[PDB]
């Protein structure tokens, strides 16, 4: 399997690593129909989303999407720094595929 | 040094619980960001308040022994019938004042360790009540102290403290070692 | 020179907000409640 | 997808943004039949609910109703300031569609 | 929908409000068969239970029963003050219908 | 229906109440096949397990087993003191049926 | 049942005990298709993964994989020292089978 976020991110098409190394500035969570999602922003201006579950997601991802939204909530609340993000860059806002934290 | 630090203070346990810990002057809740506070080590080490062991300019001063803190409290909180001596664990929010300010240390002989931003309540091991200047030596332990977390932590190294020393822009300290190698922009 | 002093200010505040994050990781984590993801999803998506 | 809570809130009828900028004053949780809901209030006296799941909810919203209840509980407990609420205002008390908070 | 715990409690028969205004003194949890439940006790001597799921519970109540026990475990562990309880009084110990927390 | 852990522990055969009055010394968690369990120990030397779900558990207990393993992970991490354990003494290590915490 | 992680670990082919006695240095979580996994590293350079659910996992392990990821995320955030890991070494990075922590 991959050993680092950078190794996992380049086996996918349309991805890229953003090195953030900062805490989340804002967290938005929606339960509105068809927009059940989380949006996060950084001081630097980047906006990223966890996508609404949909046809493009395999069954194993539907479970990992809910885990990701839980990680982002408690990461935001405790102000833990995110080190890097791997995002699919063909979505607006760009879409989170993987996160790492360090220290 | 032994892992506990000491501070005589007239503010009682449940108020400290409401403030979220031992706060510097003019800061009311530990996590409050809107009450923007001046934080400067140099100005903190040089200041004196009446009825408070040094707690201005963003730091809260502590001592290395129960005896020093008691001496401090007797000189400063003397009129009070009851004051407390809080027992605090070492952690990297604490800086050794004589080590960071070096020869420019204002009051070397006191050997203060100062907490940047105050001391969170979970960092307070317990307290002793002092009544009419006499320490009741039965320690009351703090139920919310994080034993496992604070267990093995230490003071911040002086290194980390040099760029936060706070000397004025004209102070020759910014022109000599070791501060020169850590001077913030516009200092020197 | 203001720049010295507001730099001092700004670096001390950074240092403080980062120590406040270590404390929040300690006290806020006692409120974290875990979700059974399989039964949450077990109705759809 | 929308990038802010204001943009998201605008996609729906009968919604409104509230600028709160305060922590929750009280949290009520109920497991009584047909009132399985959460109510939160602010010092201002504004009161909001997470609705009971009903016919007006599509399937994808049911796991998001659960997540929103989890987010309000931990936001109350930690005394985290809420920035804005997107609510449906044809409901009494008004119901949360989305929440945002800023550090 | 009800705006307070007093108002919600009143829509049910055999309910009563207890103003607690205190932390839980003890938490008991069982996974013994037919006794999958929680019991909490306060200084004042009052004892309350979250009931075992059974025939009295309509299916919307089942996720809510699990939430109430997650909330009580967190409240106990962190010594969070409970303000009022709405309980059914035709059960021994009385069953928690709803809980409110303030500040 | 029970008022206390000792009244509850009384309803089952092969149980015992252990008064621990201490926090957990160690926590082991396993995801190995047929060994999906949690093992806790105390400074006094006692070792307890939450058993793997087998044939002896009825279905109501399936959720209860997961909650108990959740309680034991967070009791360990908050260094919370355990008062009593009701255990099945016909299993090695003895098997936890209920826990009591106080204060 | 086993009483220690070393007992339990010695019941499997391709396992090995590592004594870490340290806190997690970095935590990586992925929701990318077929790599829905958690990867952790320690200061001494060791990397371990919780692997993706697969045909090698029996049904009782499916909920145990998810509890292991919840444990790693919460002990990464609390900087809790991990005492030992039992890992399958026929996987790269080594795959976590069990974890123990003590103070
Ligand atoms: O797995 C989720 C991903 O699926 C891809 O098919 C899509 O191009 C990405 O934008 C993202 O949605
Ligand atoms: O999806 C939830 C929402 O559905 C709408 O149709 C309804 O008018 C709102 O009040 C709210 O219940
Ligand atoms: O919904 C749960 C409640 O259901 C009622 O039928 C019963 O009288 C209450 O005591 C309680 O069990
Ligand atoms: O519910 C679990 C319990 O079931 C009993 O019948 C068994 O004798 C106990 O050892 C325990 O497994
Ligand atoms: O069930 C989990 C384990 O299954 C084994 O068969 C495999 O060899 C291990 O590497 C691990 O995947």
């Amino acid at each position: 399997a991959p050993q680092t976020i950078t190794e996992l991110c380049s086996e996918y098409r349309n991805t890229q690593i953003y090195t953030i190394n900062d805490k989340i500035l804002s967290y938005t969570e929606s339960m509105a129909g068809k927009r059940e999602m989380v949006i996060i922003t950084f001081k630097s201006g980047e906006t990223f989303q966890v996508e609404v579950p949909g046809s493009q997601h395999i069954d194993s991802q539907k479970k990992a999407i809910e885990r990701m939204k839980d990680t982002l909530r408690i990461t935001y609340l405790t102000e833990t720094k995110i080190d890097k993000l791997c995002v699919w860059n063909n979505k607006t806002p760009n879409s989170i595929a993987a996160i790492s934290m360090k220290n | 040094n032994g892992d506990r630090l000491y501070r005589a203070d007239s503010r009682p346990p449940d108020e400290i619980k409401r403030s979220g810990g031992l706060m510097p002057r003019g800061h009311n809740e530990y996590f409050d960001r809107g009450t923007q506070m001046n934080i400067n080590l140099y100005d903190h080490a040089r200041g004196t308040q009446t009825g408070f062991v040094r707690y201005d300019d963003g730091y809260v001063s502590t001592s290395l022994s129960l005896r020093s803190a008691h001496l401090a409290g007797q000189s400063i909180l003397s009129g009070y019938s009851t004051y407390y001596i809080y027992v605090i664990a070492t952690a990297p929010n604490m800086f050794n004042v004589n080590d960071v300010l070096g020869v420019y240390s204002p009051h070397p002989y006191e050997q203060e360790v100062s907490a940047l931003g105050g001391i969170p309540y979970s960092q307070i091991y317990g307290w002793y009540r002092v009544n009419f200047g006499v320490i009741d030596e039965r320690l009351h332990r703090n139920r919310e102290y994080r034993d496992r977390y604070y267990r093995n932590l230490n003071i911040a190294p002086a290194e980390d403290g040099y760029r936060l020393a706070g000397f004025p822009p004209d102070h020759q300290a910014w022109r000599e070692e070791p501060w020169i190698h850590h001077a913030p922009q516009g200092c020197g | 020179g203001d720049t010295c002093n507001e730099e001092t200010q700004n670096l001390s505040t950074i240092y403080l907000r980062e120590y406040q994050s270590k404390v929040k990781r300690q006290i806020f984590s006692d409120y974290q409640s875990e979700v059974d993801i399989y039964n949450r999803i077990r109705d759809e998506l």
